């Protein structure tokens, strides 16, 4: 059965936690493909979201997906999940695998001075 | 013994007397000065010189830790007695 | 014990002193010793600490068990010297009882 | 001073009618405590 | 005519003739010292100074060895950290414990050495050796029962004050520093002689107890009312002059004042 | 974004709230302190301090403690470099006086200088 | 120091035992004129093997290492 | 919409806080706080003096709190020096610490209880904490500001037959911790009080810096002695205290269940003591005894260095987030290689708290918004520093 | 240099005046609703000596950190967060001014 | 027993963290710098501060969604003087990190409201206490200051006393401020010690 407190207080429980962290994960891949290969990110992203979702679609228990995503609970993973795809999105707009903007001066982070 | 200013008050230890065409007694008007009327250079040479049989001493003002670090003093002086420079009394050799 | 005030001028307890509240601005006293001419504390300032009485390396000034010495003007909480010889004077008796039983922990 | 009572209750003092010139029968205030007995009253030590 | 010299790794390039404490002072590191002063002459006496030379197995006197060819100074090693601190626990041995009567408190220089470079708890406790007092004039006070016997005022007032009185009598822990003669040691330079001292062995009766150096404010100026001109660090405690201290300038100054 | 391309000294006055008196008539010292004489150590002397002119200091009538007028005249400052420090007395607008680095010079000191046969340099006592 | 009547009623009142567990300090304070204590030295006041530089913990750290940019 | 300014002077505000609050009827809109009325400098002020003229600001900023901050910032300091504190003297930090955590929750129970309106545990609570600062004044010689803790373990020994006394407070003071929850949980005025009013969801929680019993009251478990081992905390077992429904009622019930379980590992620190001294063995961070310095030599030295220059500290920056019962204190001390402080932020923990108040007081009225602030216990030296 | 708004220095003097223009139009409701005791012609003519006492700027992100200082000082204006202790201490009712010539800075003091 | 234990499985892997976050965002990051303190100090770019928050609040493998501590350090020795610092603390992974970013008085740092608003109050107190423009603050009025105090405190070019003190008058009954001359001087020790003291911090010439 599902829990009907969530461990938590104003992240509400979700009714099909398989199905929304298997959509969100496949968006948040497909996210990814605009990325450029160049960019580490989206290597780095595609292994853990592709092990995880590997470990998703290996586990159909809720409490066992819970100890093999090691995120704490569904709805912390689903949530945080959720700010991922968003940062992806928003990295899409930044582009931050381009190399360093400044050199800074070299006195600037030097201790003590 | 408090020795007087010609103004009136007590003096104090430091030597401190405030004068006659001074502002700083309207304050000592109708209110007492605090003087400690057991001065320090006073009561030093009321306690005696102690003997010494030894070449040095060390003293500890009475009490151990209660009193002062033991610091070994020189006592081959004889014509002037080794004042301990913590507290101040005096020690005189024996011989 | 005999006569001979303890405080030899060291100018350490105000290094340690939080508030800076301690002038102790001294001369010798033409003895051949070494006390002081200028000591203040400032009871307005003074955040009753502890450190003075811990930093004192004869333990000349203590921290006395009192509590009643609120006064009612300012003037009367600018302690100088004479009216803390004659603190210490007037609570030498209960001060040195608590030391002997206090400084085995310090 | 007695046993059977708490703590801060047990030790206490009736000050004087009048001391070093002021007469203390109904202005009373707790400075003039004696400091061979200021020790004694505020629990500091058990023997009198 | 140059040297590769090694300081922990460092390739200093030095000429012959020189000490290990200026070899390290090219790099930054500081020898500590008590027997050397920068102008006055060598002569090891306080053995403070003990760093390795790589891998030879006696610890050598930086005041009094020039280098060679490609000698490792191991200044932060093992054997130098212990002789360092075993030299500071053999000073503090028979020094007596006159820190709060003293006129050097954070003007020590043997304070700032102990705390830096020596050990924490002593195991001295036997009994201090204590000095006659002496009358050597009004302006310089000596209590030296403190003295370390390191020479740094005898060598001044035998070569650049040029009086020869101050020296040492005796051997041993009895080896006391001074005037032999009760003798007024009293010319020109002998203000010079209190600075000097690294110990507050000797110091001044002016100010004898009326400050305490990190009390002061320390101000630069130039001298008057002797032409030289000379570089005069003042400290001021509380809008009052106590002490005239001189600033290190290699023109006019060098170090001493009158 | 754009950058943009202004050259002036600059001034923050205005945001740094201080009086107009406390750049008008005060100047600063940019200066590496001298060495303490009882001292031998080194340590004080690499970082380069800025100070003010010392204002008037006068006894408090009730006691006599240091009463100034100047709020400017207990700071000390730190820096690491001249320039750096000029450029900081520069925006701040003060009247810079600069003192530059003294070092030790390099002396050819030899412990078998000081006995020699024909030389002066032979120390009578030892 | 309260009677067995007053004592019943504020045990009817709560169903604890304040007589047995009271929150006023009758005789439970130790007795104020103790023995001097003998406080114990630390582990390192020893004579022998005294050496602060095994164990200096004030010059064991190191400046921090800048791992990978500039 | 008036533009009350809800002022210091009024005592629910705990004396310091100007709120102003441009309210439409009594249901409030929004509730912007003002705090900087006890803004004293004491980030500006540590800089100017040494390491131990700085231990003593953390007596005074968290007031109802003050042997867990100069805990944390002692702990800031032996971290900084890299000193491990002897584990007698350790003990001594969890035990007064957790005294100082039955102190500030008491304050919090008491200042939430005097705010809502039940006067009863401001006079009740207050009896067992004269009974600790009995305590306090046994070990340090003040009643509130100790400055106990050192760098380099705390300062003093206890005086003798001290915890046979600590024994004989903690074995009655569970029946008033279950008197006042006899007496404040179980009625009916804080039940019709406490429910769904001043709910903060997780995501708020984490966004808003909120810290310790705001994140228990929403039910994460983050508290920072079982998750974060500082101290000798690693050694004792407690539970956490967790909300479920997130209101203020989960923050009465979560400082109810911290009552106990700190009682709980007072007991386990009784019981499980070592003997051991009391500062380090190093000079050069601790000062020496009396006894050892007035006939030895370096310990004069020492003790003379130690207390006018104090310690000199190698540089680089820490930050040493501990749990203090309002939340996470936590001290960004900065070391030029003297020893003076170039800087330290102090981590306030109530200052994201009543930064996130205007999130959770929407909706609530004036009453809500007392007992939120009582609830939430802020007092504002630490926060206005 | 990174700007701030403005990238010349007419674009802040516009803000500058737009700004002395809001702080005019707030200065009448400051002075009746204040209860103070000042008319509005001398608090307007501090307005403009405050302005005045920062024109010798001619740094645009200095300018426009005046902006947003001056900004503060209007919300804090606007809103009553300002009271009638803090909102004239401007004007120097109770500090007699420092003197300008030489004789009286002489007697004064050592300046 | 003095010294302190040191556990260097976590130095390790917090260093293969600081070169892993060093590798994916290249653009800002100027350098991340380990202590001996198994802390991380990822020192960054100011024109970019909020990519790189947002990458160590959203992502499941930073996942620091606390922050904890915001002010600057000042040391006038730099071109750019503030050192601006964000202590952020994960839940999750029992972590923390620190960024540290530069800041002139001029050059502004764009704000970290739109992910944290933690620091809707800490970057009011940077804009009082060092002042630096917050770009597109909800608010960034002055909190810790006094209403009206002209100056930013906490920068090494105010001092410790300030410059306008409060008196009571009755001329005109109000609060009035003065410029400050002392009651007692702050006498401004010389805690410096002139010797050597830390061989392994030593500055080269
Ligand atoms: C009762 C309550 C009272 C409350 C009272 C409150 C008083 C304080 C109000 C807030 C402060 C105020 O914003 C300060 C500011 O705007 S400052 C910078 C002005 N901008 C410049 O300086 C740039 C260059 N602009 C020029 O040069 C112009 O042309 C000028 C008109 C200045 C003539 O300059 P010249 O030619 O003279
Ligand atoms: S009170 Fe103590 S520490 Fe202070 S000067 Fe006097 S003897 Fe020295
Ligand atoms: S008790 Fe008072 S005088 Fe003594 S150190 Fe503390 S604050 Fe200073
Ligand atoms: S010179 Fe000797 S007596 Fe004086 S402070 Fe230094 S160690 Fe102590
Ligand atoms: S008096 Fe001073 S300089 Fe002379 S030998 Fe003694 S410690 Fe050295
Ligand atoms: S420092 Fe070299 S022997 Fe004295
Ligand atoms: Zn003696």
């Amino acid at each position: 059965l599902l829990k009907k407190t969530t461990g938590l207080v104003g992240l509400a429980v979700c009714d099909t936690p398989h199905e929304r962290l298997t959509i969100l994960y496949t968006k948040t891949l497909d996210i990814l493909k605009h990325f450029p290969k160049h960019a580490a990110y989206r290597k780095y992203t595609e292994q853990i979201t592709n092990e995880k979702l590997d470990m998703v679609k290996a586990e159909p228990d809720v409490k066992k997906l819970e100890a093999l995503l090691q995120g704490g609970e569904v709805e912390e993973v689903i949530l945080q999940a959720e700010k991922e795809l968003s940062l992806a999105r928003k990295m899409l707009k930044w582009k931050p695998w381009e190399p360093l903007v400044e050199e800074p001066p070299a006195n600037q982070w030097k201790w003590p001075i | 013994g408090v020795q007087v200013s010609p103004s009136g008050e007590k003096i104090t230890h430091t030597g401190q007397v405030y004068d006659e065409k001074d502002y700083r007694r309207v304050r000592f008007v109708d209110r007492q000065k605090e003087v400690n009327e057991n001065f320090a250079i006073d009561l030093i040479a009321q306690q005696p010189v102690n003997e010494v049989e030894h070449r040095i001493i060390a003293c500890d003002g009475g009490g151990g830790a209660l009193g002062h670090p033991k610091v070994y003093i020189n006592l081959d002086k004889e014509t002037k007695t080794g004042t301990c420079g913590y507290c101040g009394l005096q020690f005189k050799q024996h011989h | 014990p005999s006569g001979e005030e303890r405080c030899i001028a060291c100018k350490l307890c105000e290094a340690i002193c939080p508030a800076q509240a301690i002038t102790i601005e001294a001369e010798p006293r033409a003895d051949g010793s070494r006390r002081t001419t200028r000591y203040d504390i400032d009871m307005t300032k003074c955040i009753y600490c502890g450190f003075c009485q811990e930093a004192c390396p004869v333990d000349a000034i203590v921290e006395g068990p009192n509590f009643e010495f609120s006064t009612e003007t300012h003037e009367e909480l600018l302690y100088n010297k004479e009216k803390l010889l004659n603190n210490g004077d007037k609570w030498e008796a209960e001060i040195a009882a608590n030391i002997q039983a206090d400084y085995l922990y310090r | 001073e007695d046993n059977k009572q708490f703590f801060g209750r047990h030790r206490w003092v009736i000050y004087t009618t009048e001391m070093n010139g002021k007469n203390t029968f109904w202005d009373v205030d707790g400075s003039m405590v004696p400091p061979e007995w200021h020790r004694w009253l505020h629990c500091m030590t058990d023997d009198p | 005519n140059l040297i590769e010299v090694f300081v922990d790794g460092q390739s200093v390039m030095v000429e012959p003739g020189t000490t290990v404490l200026q070899a390290c002072e090219k790099v930054g590191m500081q020898i500590p010292r008590f027997c050397y002063h920068e102008r006055l002459s060598v002569a090891g006496n306080c053995r403070m100074c003990l760093v390795e030379i790589e891998k030879a197995p006696k610890v050598v006197a930086a005041c009094a060895m020039p280098v060679m060819k490609g000698w490792n100074i191991l200044t932060n090693s093992e054997k130098s950290k212990k002789a360092r601190e075993g030299v500071m626990e053999f000073l503090l041995a028979n020094h007596p414990l006159d820190c709060p009567i003293c006129d050097q408190g954070g003007e020590c220089d043997l304070q700032d050495q102990s705390m830096m470079f020596g050990s924490d708890r002593s195991r001295f406790l036997e009994g201090k050796r204590a000095v006659e007092d002496k009358n050597i004039g009004p302006l310089v006070k000596t209590i030296m029962t403190r003295c370390i016997q390191c020479t740094r005022c005898i060598r001044f007032a035998s070569e650049i004050a040029g009086v020869d009185d101050l020296g040492t009598t005796g051997r041993g822990n009895d080896m006391q520093v001074g005037t032999y003669i009760e003798k007024m040691f009293m010319s020109e330079l002998s203000g010079n002689v209190i600075d000097i001292c690294p110990v507050g062995a000797l110091t001044s009766k002016p100010y004898a107890f009326t400050a305490r150096p990190w009390e002061t404010r320390k101000t630069e100026s130039i001298d008057v009312m002797d032409a030289v001109g000379s570089n005069i660090v003042v400290s001021t405690r509380t809008g009052e002059v106590m002490r005239i201290l001189p600033r290190m300038h290699e023109d006019i100054n060098e170090e001493w004042i009158s | 974004t754009q950058l943009i391309t202004v050259d002036e000294k600059l001034d923050i006055t205005t945001l740094t709230g201080v009086p107009e008196e406390h750049i008008k008539t005060r100047k600063v010292r940019i200066f590496v302190p001298a060495r303490n004489n009882m001292q031998s150590g080194v340590n004080n002397t690499k970082k380069w301090k800025m100070e003010f002119d010392t204002r008037e200091r006068w006894e408090n009538p009730l006691m006599g403690w240091a009463s100034t007028a100047d709020p400017l005249s207990n700071m000390v400052l730190t820096f690491s470099a001249k320039e750096d420090a000029i450029a900081f007395a520069e925006k701040n607008g003060w009247s810079y006086d600069v003192e530059e680095k003294k070092v030790p010079k390099p002396k050819s000191k030899s412990y078998g200088a000081n006995f020699s046969w024909n030389k002066r340099t032979r120390v009578s006592t030892k | 120091s309260a009677t067995r009547v007053i004592q019943k009623l504020r045990n009817w009142a709560s169903g604890q035992d304040l007589q047995a567990k009271l929150q006023l300090r009758y005789q439970e304070i130790a007795k104020r004129t103790q023995p001097p204590p003998k406080l114990p030295v630390g582990p390192s006041h020893k004579l022998s093997n005294n050496y602060y530089c095994t164990r200096d913990g004030r010059r064991e750290v190191v400046p921090p290492s800048i791992i990978m940019s500039s | 919409n008036m533009t009350l300014n809800f002022g210091p002077q009024h005592p629910a505000a705990h004396g310091v806080l100007r709120l102003v609050l441009e309210l439409s009827g009594e249901m409030v809109r929004k509730c912007d706080p003002h705090i900087g009325l006890l803004h004293r400098g004491t980030e500006k002020l540590i800089e100017y003096k040494t390491y131990l003229q700085a231990l003593p600001y953390f007596d005074r900023l968290d007031y109802v709190s003050m042997m867990c901050n100069e805990q944390a910032y002692s702990i800031a300091v032996e971290k900084l020096l890299n000193i491990q504190p002897p584990p007698r003297a350790q003990w001594i930090r969890v035990l007064f610490g957790e005294i100082t955590r039955i102190l500030n929750h008491i304050m919090a129970v008491t200042t939430h209880a005097l705010d809502i309106g039940a006067m009863t545990p401001f006079f009740w609570m207050f009896e067992e904490r004269e009974k600790m600062f009995e305590f306090y004044e046994r070990v340090s010689g003040a009643r509130m500001h100790a400055a106990y803790i050192r760098p380099g373990g705390v300062h003093q020994d206890l005086p003798l037959g001290l915890l046979d006394d600590i024994y004989e407070f903690s074995k009655n003071f569970s029946l008033r911790i279950d008197e006042v929850e006899e007496m404040l949980t179980n009625n009916r005025i804080w039940r019709n009080r406490t429910v769904d009013i001043g709910v903060v969801t997780a995501e708020d929680a984490l966004n808003y810096g909120f810290s310790g019993v705001m994140l228990r009251g929403s039910g994460i478990q983050w508290d920072l002695r079982k998750t974060q081992p500082y101290d000798v905390y690693d050694q004792v077992e407690f539970d956490v205290p967790i909300g479920s429904r997130g209101d203020c009622y989960d923050r009465y019930l979560c400082r109810v269940e911290e009552m106990r379980q700190s009682l709980r590992i007072i007991e386990q620190c009784l019981n499980k003591m070592p003997p051991g001294e009391i500062k380090v063995d190093d000079a050069k961070v601790s000062p020496p005894k009396r006894a050892e310095m007035k006939t030895s030599m370096e310990s004069l030295i020492h003790h003379f260095k130690l207390y006018t220059e104090g310690y000199q500290v190698p540089p680089g920056a820490t930050y040493t987030a501990i749990e203090a019962p309002k939340g996470e204190f936590g001290v960004y001390l900065v070391s030029d290689g003297s020893s003076r402080p170039y800087r330290c932020k102090i981590k306030a923990p109530g200052f994201a708290h009543l930064a996130g108040l205007d999130k959770m007081s929407k909706g609530h009225m004036l009453a809500d918004v007392v007992a939120i602030i009582g609830t939430q216990d802020i007092v504002f030296g630490e926060i206005d520093r | 240099v990174k700007p701030i708004f403005s990238r010349d220095l007419n674009e802040a003097k516009r803000r500058v005046r737009e700004l002395y223009r809001a702080w005019y139009r707030e200065v009448p409701n400051t002075v009746h609703l204040m209860q103070l005791d000042i008319t509005v012609k001398q608090g307007r003519d501090k307005v403009r000596e405050m302005f005045m006492k920062n024109a010798h700027v001619t740094d645009p992100r200095v300018v426009d950190l005046l902006v947003i200082k001056g900004k503060m000082e209007l919300q804090e204006t606007i809103k009553v967060w300002k009271q009638r202790t803090h909102v004239m201490r401007f004007f120097h009712e109770t500090e007699t001014p420092r003197p300008k010539d030489f004789l009286s800075k002489f007697y004064m003091g050592h300046d | 027993p003095t010294v302190r234990p040191r556990s260097d499985v976590t130095h390790k892997q917090l260093s293969a963290f600081g070169e892993y976050v060093a590798e994916i965002l290249p653009k800002y990051v100027q350098q991340v710098q380990v202590s001996c303190l198994d802390e991380l100090e990822i020192c960054i770019h100011p024109d970019g501060v909020i990519p790189t928050l947002t990458f160590l609040r959203d992502h499941t493998n930073a996942q620091f969604k606390s922050l904890a501590d915001l002010t600057a350090v000042d040391v006038p020795t730099r071109q750019n003087r503030f050192e601006i610092v964000y202590n952020l603390l994960s839940l999750r992974f029992n972590s923390r990190i620190r960024v540290k970013t530069y800041a002139d008085e001029l050059t502004p740092i764009d704000s970290i409201v739109s992910v944290h608003i933690a620091a809707n109050w800490y970057e009011r107190e940077v804009w009082d206490m060092f002042g630096v423009f917050f770009f597109n603050h909800p608010d960034l009025r002055r909190i810790l200051t006094d209403y009206g105090f002209e100056g930013h405190p906490f920068r090494k070019d105010f001092p410790l006393t300030g410059y306008v003190e409060l008196r009571y008058d009755d001329e005109v009954k109000r609060v009035v401020a003065e410029p400050v001359e002392l009651a007692q001087e702050f006498r401004k020790f010389d805690l410096n010690s002139p010797w050597e003291a830390f061989p392994a911090y030593r500055q080269p010439p």
